């Protein structure tokens, strides 16, 4: 058995806009077998009603996962992404960036 | 529409 | 154009934990439209699409039959590659299904697929012919050999020439206004210097449909694999996707570089400039 460990990408729905509803996703990918652990994080704390995409997968067989949640984008607060995996000794932190 | 899968036993 | 017809099965064994979980999904091109999970409370296929919900009773009491009767049936083969090498039953093993079919801009036949992988590898998957098939190891070849002595393949061909064709007619017919949509890409560029000799542009392609795009980053109209960063392109949450390509740019050079994105709900390739 081999595994693959996921991709990530910490991002907005549509371009932000502070005051301005946006939407944050966490989009994991490329990642064997299908059991992973997705948060999402306003300053390092649990964002709870975060939805997540049904479970697919690539040719390459590899699983794929979109993580999202309600969240209106300040100067201040800078959200981030963690996830947990097999492949993953520690989680993975990948922070949010405006322009990413 | 899916499939109706029968002959598909390994 | 042409247009696609997906449906992606996963089944994994929990040990210790009941029964296998298994989780499947259907696509319309990059469009999902029907869903179904072993965890869910309704333990019948759900629509996630609105056109697929005018489709009466008819239909989902079936499908949930024809995917049930495939859930038991990734089950038992589950048991059974877990006895084809010589596995333990302690662990946790994967069984993943791909099958579907193209159309033409006609609705004509080009192809069908089918593919099995056994936790990530391929195992047994049927040819582009509809005749044969292939086996990666050699249980695939004893899974093979059963399947040419009750020649399964003329089976996934009666359904993968009728009613995947047939389906895929009538969803593409029947989701007009959303599934031959597009998006022309809206796009937008970025500076961002790091020293005071380079900056970073990064060509921005947002809201796109279908997933299919291509940016290309020029110095001179000559094409750049150099300092280049490319995204894979990532679903955007709502139907559409988004995507970028960033470039490392000596300062004062930055009206040199075009980026080119090509996308095909669109008449003429892009180029744009600082």
């Amino acid at each position: 058995m081999i595994q693959r460990t996921p991709k990530i990408q910490v991002y907005s729905r549509h371009p932000a806009e502070n005051g301005k509803s946006n939407f944050l996703n966490c989009y994991v990918s490329g990642f064997h077998p299908s059991d992973i652990e997705v948060d999402l994080l306003k300053n390092g704390e649990r964002i709870e009603k975060v939805e997540h995409s049904d479970l697919s997968f690539s040719k390459d067989w590899s699983f794929y996962l979109l993580y999202y949640t309600e969240f209106t984008p300040t100067e201040k607060d800078e959200y981030a992404c963690r996830v947990n995996h097999v492949t993953l000794s520690q989680p993975k932190i990948v922070k949010w960036d405006r322009d990413m | 529409a899916q499939d109706i899968y029968r002959a598909s036993y390994y | 154009g042409s247009h696609s017809m997906r449906y992606f099965f996963t089944s994994v064994s929990r040990p210790g934990r009941g029964e296998p979980r298994f989780i499947a999904v259907g696509y319309v091109d990059d469009t999902q439209f029907v869903r179904f999970d072993s965890d869910a409370a309704s333990q019948k296929m759900e629509p996630r699409a609105p056109w697929i919900e005018q489709e009466g009773p008819e239909y989902w009491d079936q499908e949930t039959r024809n995917m049930k009767a495939h859930s038991q049936t990734d089950r038992a083969n589950l048991g059974t590659l877990r006895g084809y090498y010589n596995q333990s039953e302690d662990g946790s093993h994967t069984i993943q299904i791909m099958y579907g079919c193209d159309v033409g801009p006609d609705g004509r036949f080009l192809r069908g697929y089918r593919q099995d992988a056994y936790d990530g590898k391929d195992y047994i998957a049927l040819n582009e012919d509809l005749r044969s098939w292939t086996a990666a190891d050699m249980a695939a070849q004893i899974t093979k050999r059963k399947w040419e002595a009750v020649h399964a393949a003329e089976q996934r061909r009666v359904y993968l020439e009728g009613r995947c064709v047939d389906g895929l007619r009538r969803y593409l017919e029947n989701g007009k206004e959303t599934l031959q949509r597009t998006d022309p890409p809206k796009t937008h560029m970025t500076h961002h210097p790091i020293s005071d000799h380079e900056a970073t542009l990064r060509c921005w392609a947002l809201g796109f449909y279908p997933a299919e795009i291509t940016l290309t980053w020029q110095r001179d109209g000559e094409d750049q694999t150099q300092d280049t960063e490319l995204v894979e392109t990532r679903p955007a949450g709502d139907g559409t996707f988004q995507k970028w390509a960033a470039v490392v740019v000596p300062s004062g050079e930055e009206q040199r570089y075009t980026c080119h994105v090509q996308h095909e709900g669109l008449p003429k390739p892009l180029t744009l400039r600082w």
